[PDB]
């Protein structure tokens, strides 16, 4: 048997990192008024989406 | 004599973020003995000296 010295080392390192972020906002508002000498009217509407 | 008020409002927002990181490393050692040779991958001088 023929034995040869072969003292050796190898190293490898691979890493990946990722972040993804998405954001949305929506706002809506409506205000209405109505007037008559013997009547008053008001309406409001509000909407929010995230 | 009549009174009316009307209002409309809208707001919109969008935001996007992205991050990416990538690393690669490759080390190789020859000679000495393999067990001490693995020690140099610590990057620590005494282990490099031991190799």
């Amino acid at each position: 048997v023929d034995v040869q010295q072969n003292d050796s080392a190898t190293y490898t390192n691979v890493s990946g990192n990722t972040i993804s972020e998405y954001q949305r906002s929506l706002a809506t508002s409506v205000a209405i008024e109505g007037r008559y000498n013997f009547f008053s009217g008001s309406l409001s509407t509000d909407f929010d989406s995230n | 004599t009549g009174q009316l008020s009307a209002e409309a409002k809208a707001k919109y927002g969008e935001s996007i973020s992205s991050f990416t990181q990538y690393s690669n490393t490759h080390q190789e050692v020859r000679g000495g003995d393999g067990a001490k040779a693995h020690g140099v991958f610590s990057g620590k001088k005494e282990d490099f000296q031991a190799w």
